């Protein structure tokens, strides 16, 4: 767990922005923050998974904060339903839903962890402050 | 250039030309040139020769050479003679027939002159001949597995058999009989798919029935192809048990009974038939077979040759319990 | 009793010393080495099973210590020039004998189905670990750091050709598994890292494409997901 | 010339003793049953091998006409890996060492470019001494192939490889 961690964390981060379309990136950071979110849940993970999942976790969340953060930079030249279309509102509960299970789940003994998640939730929050002007279902999304 | 003169020549006497060809391959180690130059001969009376010759030829290539389609080729060459042979052997009997058939001989013709599919074999020469050994072979071959077939072309071979034996003696169409059955089953004898027993002994018997001959004659001659005692006894049992009114209505189920009698007899006289391990559980089996036996008889009305029967199934009792 | 010596330190140089003094002496016994390694026979087996263990073992322990020692001499190095400078070359090539480094390139090259598998079922390394740690050291000490690297991507496609592989189902000791794992994405990932730092893109492109690309091409999961699914907790 | 390419097709020359072991190691030491089914191919298509090892047959001045002259018109290898221009060196141990164990002239190579690749690869043994251990290697290996064969010849086909083990056996 710890080798694949740090090789996906390195990796994924170390390129150098490749890959041509971003909703695939996002679609890719989607599918590894729903499969880690799963594995976490569980009853029968003891402490182990506790540290290795909160470091890949607070590594993910700022690097999709940074992409978010780019989402509200890039305008559509490639009909004004491009931009927000792979974020998904759902997938952005969905991951919270996931994110205060497994703080609820941390006990007091584990801070790496609570400090690797409460580092992510602000990460997930610095993609609901609003820089320019979504509009409103940004504000709801507070609510 | 004696290699391209002999392939010019061959390609444009081209038999004599590809056999010195393939010679000279063998020679030169191009054995398996020579047998591609042998094969493309044979593809390409006197057809018969040509036949005899591609046979010769291609056996000369694959001397042990298991290569797949070379060994294909010569297991088809062998095939080919099987049809020639089957051909040959049934040409004379229905040419004999047919007041010297010279339809027959124009299809002998036909067969040596081009190798043939079994379907057009198959329809071909049944209408005209009915040549069911040769059917029964072609499928064997094939690997074609239908049992009805089988038992039809079995009950025409003997049926035929019998056609041309009426003019001979008893004696002489059973013999006849006996030996065509013997040499046909000896080549089916492993597979029991082209083999169908069950079938054979019912219909053999019934013509027996129908024709009065010798009670023991079934029983001898599976004895002879090897058939194990008990499994033919366990045939007759079963066939007995499955109370066929076909024989209470010939008139003889004593007979059958009688030849059952002579086959245990049989067994008994010389014990080595069954072999040594098997022995004296076979014997026990004989005994419950005779009590079962002696109850029936038993069971119905009595006559001379009925107490006589009784007896000897005794007495047979008797040294059966004194050898085990 | 060449694992028992090799538990002291400064010998090392003492001993390379001894075996390249003659060139007949230091050719047999390095060349005997690997031979011996090219593996009633229930116990030919076993013993030449032992023997790689103790081979592999001794290979290690000497690497870790000193550089240049006894591995240096071994795996086909020169030693009257720095290792730093070193010129690999296939077996054979330009009169270069069979070393240790082309005796192990064929232990993995074998697509290793085989029962034996790597022989860390019981101990260390799938033998993946000693060739990812001579590679990682070329890198980190700068001996022949470009030639380990150079070499195993264009001569034998090593990586792209082992990490398609993915998750290896040895149910028979999960621990191995995991571990065989454990010691190739610790290399795969130094190897892109520093691939990347040069300017190779179509190296880059091939073997990014191919990690990520979970799409089906000529849900199917991610080749990097099945992995993690293979890893119970 | 124009005499040995209307010679349409044939399988290979020394390729074979290569690729039968292969075959032979696949087949019996890896126990592949997709193999032995090839192996119905390649047990007897190289039957002049296992039958004679290194083996001879005959040959004479009009053959001598075919080839012309080896250095003005080269010899006809029919397979090579590394190309090589032969020599007149090689013309004298065509006509006297052929007249030996006889291997032949393009065997000679075959057998030197197989001893060029393990000239170094190979511990202290030099090119012309390396070719004297691969062809007494490739018939211990072409013989330890047969006794494998045999070994195995005694679940399905061993009813099959018995009897042809047993005409074969049925030469002497």
């Amino acid at each position: 767990l710890e080798s694949w961690r740090q090789l996906v964390e390195i990796i994924l981060t170390a390129c150098p922005q490749d890959l041509i379309p971003t909703e695939h990136r996002q679609l890719i950071i989607r599918d590894l923050l729903q499969d880690l979110h799963v594995k976490i849940l569980d009853d029968d993970a003891a402490q182990e998974l506790m540290p290795i999942v909160a470091g890949a976790v607070f590594t993910l969340t700022a690097h999709l904060s940074q992409s978010v953060r780019t989402e509200l930079k890039q305008p559509m030249t490639a009909n004004i339903s491009a931009g927000f279309a792979s974020i998904g509102d759902s997938s952005l509960h969905m991951i919270l839903r996931n994110l205060l299970e497994f703080i609820l789940k941390t006990g007091g003994g584990f801070q790496r962890v609570r400090a690797h998640l409460y580092g992510s939730l602000l990460y997930y929050l610095q993609i609901a402050q609003r820089p320019d002007e979504p509009e409103d279902v940004f504000s709801k999304l507070q609510r | 250039f004696l290699e391209p003169h002999l392939v010019r020549m061959a390609k444009l006497n081209k038999v004599r030309y590809m056999d010195l060809l393939w010679r000279y391959y063998e020679k030169n180690r191009n054995f398996s040139n020579a047998a591609r130059v042998v094969a493309k001969l044979a593809d390409m009376k006197q057809r018969l020769e040509y036949i005899s010759r591609a046979i010769l030829s291609a056996k000369s290539s694959t001397t042990m050479s298991t290569l797949a389609a070379d060994g294909e080729f010569l297991h088809e060459l062998e095939e080919k003679l099987e049809v020639a042979r089957i051909q040959l052997q049934i040409q004379e009997t229905l040419t004999r027939q047919y007041s010297h058939h010279s339809t027959v001989g124009d299809a002998v013709s036909q067969l040596d002159s081009q190798l043939m599919d079994i379907t057009k074999m198959f329809g071909q020469y049944a209408d005209p001949f009915r040549l069911s050994e040769c059917k029964l072979a072609i499928i064997h071959c094939a690997g074609h597995s239908d049992p009805i077939l089988v038992q039809t072309l079995w009950q025409d071979i003997i049926d035929k058999e019998l056609s041309d034996s009426m003019g001979n003696s008893s004696v002489d169409r059973m013999q006849s009989l006996h030996l065509k059955i013997t040499s046909l089953g000896k080549i089916y004898a492993s597979t029991p798919r082209y083999f169908p027993l069950e079938f054979l002994v019912k219909y053999l018997e019934q013509q027996v029935c129908n024709f009065s001959w010798d009670a023991g004659f079934v029983t001898y001659t599976m004895q002879e192809i090897n058939v194990p005692v008990p499994k033919l006894l366990e045939v007759y049992d079963h066939l007995f048990k499955a109370r066929d009114p076909w024989w209470s209505r010939m008139k003889k189920p004593l007979h059958l009974l009688e030849s059952i009698y002579i086959l245990l007899s049989g067994y008994v006289q010389e014990p080595s038939k069954v072999p040594s391990y098997e022995r004296r559980r076979f014997t026990t089996l004989c005994l419950d077979a005779i009590s079962c036996y002696l109850v029936e008889l038993q069971s119905m009305d009595p006559a001379p040759a009925l107490l006589n029967t009784v007896s000897n199934f005794k007495s047979l009792q008797a040294k059966l319990e004194r050898l085990s | 009793i060449l694992c028992s010596i090799s538990c002291n330190s400064k010998i090392q140089e003492k001993i390379v010393g001894d075996f390249t003094q003659d060139q007949n002496v230091s050719q047999k016994l390095m060349v005997g080495f690997v031979s011996c390694l090219d593996s009633d026979q229930v116990k030919q087996t076993n013993i030449r099973y032992m023997t790689k263990i103790h081979i592999l073992n001794l290979l290690i322990t000497s690497l870790e210590m000193k550089a240049p020692n006894l591995a240096m001499f071994l795996l086909g190095y020169e030693l009257k020039k720095p290792v730093s400078t070193t010129n690999l070359q296939d077996s054979g090539v330009l009169g270069c004998p069979r070393t240790c480094l082309h005796s192990i390139l064929d232990i993995l090259r074998k697509g290793t189905d085989v029962r034996a598998g790597p022989v860390a079922v019981w101990d260390t390394p799938h033998l993946a670990e000693l060739c990812y740690q001579v590679i990682y050291q070329l890198c980190a000490c700068a001996d022949t750091s470009g030639p380990t690297m150079r070499y195993l991507r264009t001569s034998q496609d090593f990586l792209f050709s082992q990490l398609q592989h993915l998750p290896f189902s040895v149910e028979e000791s999960e621990i191995s598994a995991m571990n065989q794992m454990s010691w190739l994405m610790k290399t795969a990932t130094i190897e892109l890292r520093i691939t990347s730092l040069n300017r190779q893109r179509s190296h880059t492109q091939r073997l990014l494409h191919l990690l990520l690309d979970d799409m089906p091409t000529r849900k199917v999961r991610r080749k990097i997901l099945r992995i993690l699914d293979s890893i119970q907790f | 010339m124009a005499a040995q390419l209307a010679l349409n097709s044939e399988a290979s020359l020394w390729g074979p003793y290569r690729e039968i072991w292969q075959t032979v190691l696949s087949a019996l030491i890896k126990r592949q049953p997709e193999a032995v089914h090839s192996l119905d191919i390649v047990l007897k298509k190289y039957k002049p091998d296992f039958i004679s090892l290194f083996k001879n047959p005959p040959k004479s001045a009009q053959q001598h006409e075919r080839v012309q002259k080896a250095s003005t018109e080269g010899i006809p290898i029919k397979g090579t890996q590394r190309t090589r221009i032969l020599e007149e060196q090689l013309i004298k141990e065509a006509f006297i060492l052929s007249d030996l164990y006889n291997i032949g002239e393009i065997a000679a190579v075959e057998l030197l470019l197989i001893g060029e690749q393990q000239q170094p690869t190979f511990h202290g043994l030099t090119r012309g001494l390396v070719a004297i251990l691969l062809y007494w290697d490739g018939k211990s290996c072409m013989a330890e192939s047969l006794l494998h064969l045999i070994q195995a010849r005694k679940p399905e086909v061993v009813s099959m490889v018995t009897r042809f083990t047993d005409d074969l056996m049925e030469l002497t």
